[PDB]
């Protein structure tokens, strides 16, 4: 061995929601669990979420897990796996308590039970009256979520290795994973964690769009790390729009203002979701919601001004009191990025790349999922999947609003606990070679050795107006055909892209090279998926194949990355409690 | 401990104020400060028992004090610990001073 | 408009010692960009350049520096706000904590000033609840101004007994979780808290300089917690 | 070994830190002061002549400064120290604003002792 080999029971890549949550079950259930992270761990992607945590608690009114499993599937529009989409909205209930018994510092109502808001895509008896079942902590839900997950692993005493930089995994001869090899950004060492669970839960790649409300960090790192290594990934054609992004900026305001009372107008002060969701209004699927305000715009009837074109999000007749005890965050993000006091003007907005519905197939468990040469699924040995990288999937084609903060607890917390059962039914995985962790160098290698090549931040620049052009809120089949050459050529130029900081400590520049990789492969899977479904579902719209298909397309869509070709794997309709839902037409 | 000292700073911080306006007292209008006048208010019992004590507070109010200004720049414990030394034996000798002054009167 | 900026440099492979070193930008005139914004357009043009950042919405804690001698946050910091004619922006890292490369200091003495108050719900677990603890909206309020801190490192980096004392006083940050906890009504341990909080040295090091309560990005207050603590202390010690 | 941001001319302080920084000053010159007070007192008091021997030390013009000088750190010890209390026993506000606006009463009332003070020596 060259490398160092740190050994684990597990190795868990991501400290957001979905790998504190895992890490912390995976010790507790007795097992050794490193815990990485390319940036201290709250300052993950899920210190950002606002809203709060959709659970049918039953505080604001009486609730019932099956009505938030009907919203879900529904919001999914079908293409949701029914049986997972159970198992989250039933275990929901107790995962969200445990957090409350954390310490997480929810909002409180009179009687001193968590406060729950209305949100998008929630109703009363399947299909009903508008439902309140978003729990918060005001809007900063992301935030206290991610401080309590720190928290508690500080308390259990978690080995966590803080701004560490995963290269790749490292797969043995028989194909298993068996860890991954990483970059200690403070000092530049590189390291093979070699462990029996190799648990990604790196989160999104919103960066991959030239507006957006991610991170900057949000680099899609787990879903390059799955190609490179052969895993599929799916769904990747399904990206949510968030409807209300800051417009000129991308940072995000909460759809809690629409829960709390606000209300999108246009350039003529029509409340015009009441025409495009007669029913749900402002609290219709986040992707009717986008189309809704991107045709206002295509019309004309959208407001302008130094923000550029986009609605009004009107919130001023909820008055100060509520503003400042439901919504402070966003009042702070207003003055801030809008130069707008929401008390007195409403919010210039604009649908703003926000969440991946897609990434890599998991079960329940969090093993990450393969296919054979059959189509048959295929358990990868040694490598989960928990979180915005994972594809359960929960999510279908367009997530519910406080579903994502759900799904992070809930199935990081089922890794954890399903860790042992996995391990044993995976069996004794063999030793990685010297040659399999080097393999795991290429890479690395690669920019580390490049100095005369292309500019990456040209390569950077040109992706991301790529992606914005051609794989956004509306897309047409020719655009998306010459995007996805245009994707080709630029991944050619990656291969010759320069590394111009060569230094060992804390060089910030050979981590954004090695994550522009990550941003590529997940443009273009994106790009490829996109092109293949050949209809319109959730959040992917196309005016060439504008209608839902069901007889061809109720399925999730799967890239290959040996062959970079797409394929198909099945929608689970056969949850365990309750009849499948049935599709329908699905309007808001 | 921090709360012992926190509260000895103010106990003796309010004497040595009553000690203050006692002697600014005098002072702002004693008028013509003869000899006389002066031993005549050093004489009095009231004037050496108040000083006495106020040289006491200042003992226990200097040395905390002093001893927080140590404990941030003078990290090396030996010319610490003999800074301190100084000190104590400086705030010991004033009160000292203090009684063979006031004796002597 | 030319932007004039003077920021410091330190790569331990290269630098005997720190410098700083003078970078020009090009802006546009009717537009007012953030610190974070002509930070990343600096690292294109000079890619050596290495600083934190992430959320670049004043949320995650990342980007916390030294500019024109006052800490702060680079992503909710406009140009405007720091742009003087004929005086260069001065960029720096944050005070009395050890420097990595650049801008970038090793975090380690906060982090482990936090944990040294044991910030984490401690409840005995009597008389537990049926579903969530109940907790009325009074009893929630108490938390605001606390639980909103991000870890910036902006107060205690900006707190001269901080800087004297980084190993044994806890500095605002952590006097401000400890209290988070001590008046969560759903810990049960704050009298075993307030027992660590005994010493010359935790919280009574503070001496309401409130350099604290200037600098936090996020308008919370320190110096006020730090009070509070006390007034427990005496209650219970004196 | 690694390299600390720890130079103060590159650090903006706000008038309570520099209130702040001037009570600790304060307090340094008024340990030494007492043991120069306490000398002159000894003097004073030992014999008539003694008096009179005292009485023409004060009548130095540099013994009138460092007695103005001991009297204004005694001063700002006081007023200073007093604010603190005020913090302490809850009848000051500890917002930042309650901060500086006490911290510049301080120097206000200091000032205005000092100038008293230097009646009293002059
Ligand atoms: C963007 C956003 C999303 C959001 C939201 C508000 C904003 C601005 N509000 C939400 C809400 O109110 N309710 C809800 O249900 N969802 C909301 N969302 C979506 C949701 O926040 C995110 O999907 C979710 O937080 C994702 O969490 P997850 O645990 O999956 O991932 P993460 O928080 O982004 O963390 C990723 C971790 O992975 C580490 N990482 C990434 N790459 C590497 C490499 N290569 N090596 C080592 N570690 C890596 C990151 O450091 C991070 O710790
Ligand atoms: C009489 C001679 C005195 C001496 C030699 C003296 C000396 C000191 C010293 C060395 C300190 C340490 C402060 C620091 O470094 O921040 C201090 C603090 C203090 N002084 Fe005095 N002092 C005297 C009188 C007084 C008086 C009359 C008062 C009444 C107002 C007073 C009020 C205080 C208070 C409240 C503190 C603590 C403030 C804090 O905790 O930051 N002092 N003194
Ligand atoms: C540590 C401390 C002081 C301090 O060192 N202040 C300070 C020093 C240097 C520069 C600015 C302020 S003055 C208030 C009492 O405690
Ligand atoms: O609108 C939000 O608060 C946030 O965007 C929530 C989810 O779930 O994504
Ligand atoms: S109190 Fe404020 S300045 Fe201090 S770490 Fe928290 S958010 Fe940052
Ligand atoms: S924390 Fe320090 S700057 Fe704050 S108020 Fe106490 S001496
Ligand atoms: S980048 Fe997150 S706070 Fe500035
Ligand atoms: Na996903």
């Amino acid at each position: 061995m060259k490398l160092p080999v740190r050994e684990f029971d597990a190795v868990v890549i991501g400290a957001g929601g979905a790998g504190m949550r895992a890490a912390l079950q995976i010790s507790q259930s007795g097992q050794t669990c490193a815990l990485l992270s390319k940036v201290f761990p709250t300052r993950s992607h899920t210190v950002s979420a606002q809203g709060g945590i959709t659970v049918a608690l039953g505080n604001t009114h009486e609730d019932n897990w099956e009505w938030h499993m009907y919203d879900t599937v529904k919001g999914s529009d079908y293409i949701g796996d029914q049986d997972a989409i159970e198992y989250m909205c039933k275990t929901g209930p107790e995962a969200i308590l445990e957090l409350e018994h954390m310490g997480l510092p929810f909002s409180r109502l009179d009687d001193g039970r968590i406060y729950q808001r209305p949100f998008g895509g929630q109703s009363k008896n399947f299909g009903g009256e508008q439902a309140a079942r978003t729990a918060a902590a005001a809007d900063r839900t992301g935030h206290a979520l991610l401080h309590t997950l720190y928290q508690q692993n500080l308390k259990n005493h978690t080995t966590i290795f803080s701004e560490w930089y995963a290269l790749d995994l490292v797969k043995n001869q028989d194909g298993a994973v068996v860890g991954c090899t990483a970059l200690c950004i403070e000092t530049g060492e590189v390291v093979y964690f070699k462990a029996r669970a190799t648990v990604l839960a790196t989160g999104g790649a919103g960066r991959i769009y030239q507006s957006t409300t991610n991170a900057h960090i949000n680099t899609g790192d787990g879903v390059g790390m799955a190609i490179r290594a052969g895993v599929p990934v799916q769904d990747m054609e399904m990206w949510q729009f968030h409807p209300t992004g800051i417009a000129g900026a991308g940072v995000l305001v909460t759809e809690g203002c629409r829960g709390e009372g606000g209300y999108l107008l246009n350039k003529h002060g029509e409340r015009f979701m009441e025409r495009y969701a007669p029913n749900a209004k402002d609290l219709a699927g986040r992707d009717v919601v986008a189309r809704s305000i991107m045709i206002e715009i295509r019309e004309g009837r959208g407001c302008d001004g130094p923000w550029g074109p986009h609605a009004k999000l009107k919130l001023d007749h909820l008055g100060k009191e509520v503003l400042e005890s439901r919504l402070p965050g966003i009042l702070e993000l207003s003055r801030t990025f809008a130069h707008v006091d929401p008390v007195k003007e409403p919010i210039p907005v604009i649908p703003t790349c926000h969440y991946m519905m897609g990434g890599i197939p998991t079960k329940v468990t969090g093993q990450a999922l393969t296919v054979n040469e059959k189509g048959e699924d295929v358990v990868v040995p040694g490598l989960f999947a928990v979180g915005e990288i994972a594809c359960v999937s929960v999510h279908g084609a367009n997530r519910l609003g406080g579903n994502s903060l759900l799904d992070l607890v809930v199935f990081g917390r089922a890794a954890g606990l399903h860790l042992q059962e996995s391990i044993a039914e995976q069996g004794a995985l063999r030793d990685a070679s010297e040659s399999d962790v080097e393999a795991s160098l290429d890479r690395l290698n690669r920019w580390n050795n490049n100095r005369n090549g292309e500019d990456p931040v040209a390569i950077r620049k040109a992706l991301q107006e790529c992606m914005q052009h051609n794989f956004s809120v509306f897309r047409e089949g020719d655009a998306m055909a010459k995007g996805l050459e245009q994707l080709k050529v630029i991944r050619e130029r990656l291969k010759n892209a320069r590394l111009d900081d060569t230094s060992s400590e804390f060089n910030t520049q050979r981590v954004e090279c090695l994550e522009l990789d990550n941003l590529m492969e997940t443009a273009y899977a994106t790009a490829v998926s996109a092109n293949f479904r050949t209809e319109s579902r959730g959040a992917h719209s196309r005016f060439d194949f504008p209608d839902r298909d069901d007889e061809n397309w109720l399925c999730h869509s799967l890239y290959l990355p040996e062959s970079e070709s797409m394929t198909r794997r099945s929608v689970n309709m056969e949850p365990k409690l309750r009849p499948a839902f049935p599709p329908k037409i699905r309007t808001y | 401990n921090g709360v012992h000292d926190f509260i000895l700073v103010r106990a003796t911080a309010i004497v040595l104020t009553l000690y203050i306006i006692y002697m600014v007292g005098f002072f702002a209008t004693s008028g013509e400060l003869t000899y006389e006048v002066w031993i005549g208010f050093f004489a009095s019992a009231f004037t050496k028992v108040f000083t006495l004590l106020a040289l006491f507070s200042i003992l226990i109010h200097a040395w905390i004090g002093m001893w927080q200004v140590l404990t941030d720049y003078v990290k090396p414990l030996a010319l610490r610990l003999m800074l301190q030394l100084v000190i104590v034996v400086a705030l010991v000798v004033y009160v000292i001073y203090g009684f063979v002054v006031v004796w002597g009167v | 408009m030319r932007l004039e900026f003077s920021i410091y440099r330190y790569n331990p492979d290269v630098d005997d010692a720190p410098r700083m070193q003078d970078y020009t930008l090009e802006a546009d005139e009717g537009r007012d960009m953030m610190l974070l914004d002509a930070l990343i357009q600096l690292k294109e043009k000079d890619p050596s350049l290495s600083f934190r950042r992430s959320c670049r919405e004043g949320v995650c804690g990342s980007d916390g520096l030294n500019m024109n001698g006052k800490n702060g946050l680079a992503c909710i910091t406009p140009i405007s706000a720091l742009n003087q004619p004929g005086k260069k922006i001065v960029i720096r890292p944050l005070p009395g904590l050890p420097v990595i490369r650049d801008l970038v200091v090793d975090m380690g003495q906060f982090y482990a000033q936090y944990e040294k108050i044991k910030p984490y719900l401690l409840n005995n677990g009597q008389n537990p609840p049926a579903r969530e603890h109940l907790q009325m909206p009074e009893q929630r309020e108490k938390l605001d101004g606390l639980y909103e801190c991000i870890l910036c490192a902006c107060c205690s980096t900006s707190c001269p007994s901080f800087w004297w004392n980084p190993d044994k006083f806890i500095g605002p940050a952590g006097l401000l979780a400890a209290y988070r906890f001590l008046i969560d009504s759903r810990d049960t341990e704050t009298d075993s808290r307030l027992d660590g909080l005994s010493d010359a040295f935790s919280v009574f090091r503070c001496h309401s300089i409130m350099n604290c309560v200037s600098v936090c990005p996020k308008g919370l207050n320190p110096t006020r917690a730090i009070g509070h603590i006390k007034s427990m202390l005496l209650q219970r010690n004196a | 070994q690694r390299p600390v941001n720890l130079d103060l001319q590159t650090i903006r302080f706000p008038i309570t830190a520099i209130a702040s920084i001037l009570h600790r000053v304060s307090g340094v010159i008024t340990f030494v002061a007492v043991g120069i007070l306490l000398w002159l007192l000894g003097t004073s008091l030992s014999s008539p002549e003694g008096f009179e021997q005292a009485s023409a030390i004060m009548g130095s013009f540099f013994v009138k400064f460092i007695m103005w000088g001991i009297l204004t750190a005694l001063a700002y010890m006081v007023v200073v120290g007093i604010r603190h209390m005020m913090m302490d026993f809850g009848y000051l506000e500890e917002t930042f604003e309650a901060g500086k606006r006490s911290a510049k009463i301080s120097f206000v009332i200091t000032v205005v002792l000092s100038l008293l003070a230097g009646v009293l020596v002059w």
